[PDB]
C-alpha cells in the first residue's frame, strides 16, 4: 500500500514501475526487480507505471477533417488537430473539423 | 538462463560526504552482457548519471555494475536504481537509498 512515488503495489509489498514506453511482463520479488516489455504497435504509456496492458493510441480520422499534429509513440499518445483550412467543432481536444 | 537484478527492497547505506563510496547493482546473466545503466530518482522521473561515472566488475557467476562517488557530495542523498537492456526487455532493479551526512556542516560537542 505504501509505495513512493516511482513504485506500485503487487501483493501487500511495493515494486519499481515500468519507465515510459514499456508494460510489466513479470513482477518483482523481495530481491528481484521488475521485468518490463515494449508497448506493442499502436499503443502507448506516457508515465512510470505498473500496468499490464499499454493504453491504445488516440486517432485522427481524417474523414472528420483531422490530421495528426504529434503521431503516437510508444511513451507519447496522438494529439489530433485540424488539417490545413479547417476549424474544430467538437470539444479536451479535438476530435472534428469543418473545412471554411 | 534469466537475466535479473538483484538489490534487495528497501536497500539503504549511510556514508559520509568527503569520503569515496561505490554503488554495486549485482547483475546477473551468461550468454551477452546487457547495458546497464544507473539512474537517480526525483519523483516521478529516474534521471540518468553520466559524469562521475560508472564500471563492470566480474565475479564467477554474478557481475557488478557500479556506480563511483568519488568522493560522495552532500547533494548524493536519495534513491538509485539499475535498469537493464537485454533483448528488448528492461529490468528495474529495486532503489537504493543514499543518506549522506554533511561532515562539513555537522559538529560533535561531547
Ligand atoms: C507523423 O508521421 C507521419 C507518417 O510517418 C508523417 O507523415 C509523413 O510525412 C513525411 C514528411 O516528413 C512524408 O515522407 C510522408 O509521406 C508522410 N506520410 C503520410 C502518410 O502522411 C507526419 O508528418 C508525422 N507528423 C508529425 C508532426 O510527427
Ligand atoms: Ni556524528
Amino acid at each position: 500500500p505504501s509505495c513512493k512515488e516511482d513504485e506500485y503495489p503487487v501483493g501487500s509489498e511495493c515494486c519499481p514501475k515500468c519507465s515510459p514506453g514499456y508494460r510489466v511482463k513479470e513482477a518483482c520479488g523481495e530481491l528481484t526487480g521488475t521485468v518490463c516489455e515494449p508497448c506493442p504497435p499502436g499503443t502507448y504509456i506516457a508515465h512510470l507505471n505498473g500496468l499490464s496492458k499499454c493504453l491504445q493510441c488516440q486517432m485522427c480520422d481524417p474523414a472528420m477533417g483531422l490530421r495528426a499534429s504529434r503521431n503516437c509513440s510508444r511513451t507519447e499518445n496522438a494529439v489530433c488537430g485540424c488539417s490545413p483550412g479547417h476549424f474544430c467543432i467538437v470539444q479536451d481536444h479535438c476530435a472534428a473539423c469543418r473545412a471554411y | 538462463c534469466d537475466v535479473q537484478l538483484y538489490i534487495k527492497r528497501q536497500s539503504e547505506h549511510s556514508i559520509l560526504a568527503g569520503d569515496p563510496f561505490e554503488l554495486e547493482c549485482p547483475v546477473k546473466y551468461c550468454a551477452n552482457r546487457p547495458h546497464v545503466t544507473w539512474c537517480k530518482l526525483n519523483g516521478t522521473t529516474c534521471v540518468k548519471l553520466e559524469d562521475r561515472q560508472t564500471s563492470w566488475k566480474e565475479e564467477k557467476n554474478i557481475s557488478f555494475f557500479i556506480l563511483h562517488f568519488e568522493p560522495v557530495l552532500p547533494n548524493d542523498n536519495g534513491s538509485y536504481r539499475c535498469s537493464a537492456n537485454f533483448q528488448s526487455n528492461l529490468i528495474e532493479s529495486h532503489s537504493t537509498t543514499l543518506y549522506v551526512t554533511d561532515v562539513k556542516h555537522h559538529h560533535h560537542h561531547h
